């Protein structure tokens, strides 16, 4: 199950 | 920026038996950045339909890919893998040796 | 035994050749189970709702990574001319009981470690002044708590489900098939090569000993390599004086073997 990435570096 | 040259291994899926259908592999690993050119050669000539694995990487971030084709080895036929990468001045050729 | 789930993500800019390519590959141990590429059995069992949720998260991740690549170019005062790479690797490790051993969530820019979530799943380690900017933003936005929630919850939950659905392959360790070959180099020396083929998972220990002493410095070890049928291969070789072959022993340790192997050259 993929994890969301909503915060950019 | 920092670049890593590919390690190259050329080998068969199953133990090589002259006249028996197998798979010829060329595993490129330990490289950075990801762009790479890999060809499988039969008697110095590029093999047409070669498949490859999906781009992935090791714990140290370096990339790896498996390039493969179905082949039937013989005593006469010579196989090789030709790799090009930004780190290499010219394409590196690694011959298939059934003992390696 | 123990298992892991990991996603290996690569975002690569290519100025003048469209938007950055993004690829996310998912693995359980050494088994790839999914690939999402912006340039595009036990898992298809999941259904359409699963697929739609994963593809939608992947599309969101692509947009977040494309913006991170823009930010990174600025953090390192880089021109718009070059290609750059942002890599992310995350997942969980579980023991035989399916309980969490530890979580992972780390990033690299241009092949160099950038920022990583610590084992505590609450704090960050930033590699340089640019990653300290990211750390500050992520601390303000409470990103660790969200990553922790996935790593302790979602990741462990789905890994348990995948191991149940794929039990016949994921839970099966295939032992190495082994042999020793002899290759004369001169009239004075020969190479003894100890082979391990058809094993799963990739983790294996291949060693040569001379009179029961480890030959670490004189052993040529090739990197473990995929065969293409799920299995892996490895070999270890030593150069031995002609007639001294019987002083050499190859030792093999692998999960698929109840007891380790001790092999010698058999002429």
């Amino acid at each position: 199950q993929i994890k969301v990435r909503v915060d950019m570096v | 920026m920092i670049q890593r040259t590919p390690k190259i291994q050329v080998y068969s899926r199953h133990p090589a038996e002259n006249g028996k259908s197998n798979f010829l592999n060329c595993y490129v690993s330990g490289f950075h950045p990801s762009d790479i050119e890999v060809d499988l050669l039969k008697n110095g000539e590029r093999i047409e339909k070669v498949e490859h694995s999906d781009l992935s990487f090791s714990k140290d971030w370096s990339f790896y890919l498996l390039y493969y084709t179905e082949f039937t080895p013989t005593e006469k036929d010579e196989y090789a893998c030709r790799v090009n990468h930004v780190t290499l001045s010219q394409p590196k050729i690694v011959k298939w040796d059934r003992d390696m | 035994g123990s298992h892991s789930m990991r996603y290996f993500d690569t975002a690569m800019s290519r100025p003048g050749r469209g938007e950055p390519r993004f690829i996310s590959v998912g693995y359980v141990d050494d088994t790839q189970f999914v690939r999402f590429d912006s340039d595009a059995p036990w898992i298809e069992q999941e259904g359409p709702e699963y697929w739609d949720r994963n593809t939608q998260i992947f599309k969101t991740n692509t947009q977040t990574d494309r913006e991170s690549l823009r930010n990174l170019r600025g953090y390192y005062n880089q021109s718009e001319a070059g290609s750059h790479t942002l890599q992310s690797m995350y997942g969980c490790d579980v023991g035989p009981d399916g309980r969490l051993l530890r979580g992972h969530n780390q990033y690299a820019y241009d092949g160099k470690d950038y920022i990583a979530l610590n084992e505590d799943l609450r704090s960050w380690t930033a590699a340089d002044t640019a990653a300290q900017i990211t750390q500050r933003k992520w601390e303000a936005a409470r990103v660790a708590e969200q990553d922790r929630a996935y790593l302790e919850g979602t990741c462990v939950e789905w890994l348990r489900r995948y191991l149940e659905n794929g039990k016949d392959t994921l839970e099966r360790a295939d032992p190495p098939k082994t042999h020793v070959t002899h290759h004369p180099i001169s009239d004075h020396e020969a190479t003894l090569r100890c082979w391990a083929l058809g094993f799963y998972p990739a983790e294996i220990t291949l060693t040569w000993q001379r009179d029961g002493e480890d030959q670490t410095q004189d052993t040529e070890l090739v990197e473990t390599r995929p065969a293409g049928d799920r299995t892996f291969q490895k070999w270890a070789a030593v150069v031995v004086p002609s007639g001294e072959e019987q002083r050499y022993t190859c030792h093999v340790q692998h999960e698929g073997l109840p007891k380790p192997l001790t092999l010698r050259w058999e002429p």
